[PDB]
């Protein structure tokens, strides 16, 4: 991000935490109290559910 | 060109964010949407563009 006039080099980790998180944090899913995810599949119009 | 730039700068919608947005701290109690610069509404506002 910056090179200091002294000589030290400023990195992204020096001003922020870098991690693998999530695009969004709004939806949180639990199954019987355990952490979980899932898929709300919807049926296509005029399709056989079975 | 200056008029166009001033109009574009001072008449715009800016995404601001959200108070207490996810991911929140362990004790967050309030969640509110932040409102910021919005489009102008009247000829008076446009005339006041600097």
């Amino acid at each position: 991000l910056k090179v200091n006039q002294d000589g030290s080099r400023v990195l992204l980790r020096d001003v922020a935490k870098i991690e693998l998180g999530g695009e969004n944090y709004d939806i949180i899913a639990e199954f019987n109290g355990q952490p979980a995810s899932g898929l709300g599949i919807k049926l296509a119009t005029g399709a056989n559910a079975l | 060109v200056d008029v166009i730039t001033a109009i574009k700068a001072q008449n715009a919608q800016v995404a601001a964010g959200q108070l207490g947005g996810t991911p929140p701290v362990k004790g967050q109690q309030l969640n509110a949407s932040i409102i910021a610069q919005t489009r102008l509404t009247s000829t008076e506002e446009f005339g006041k563009i600097l």
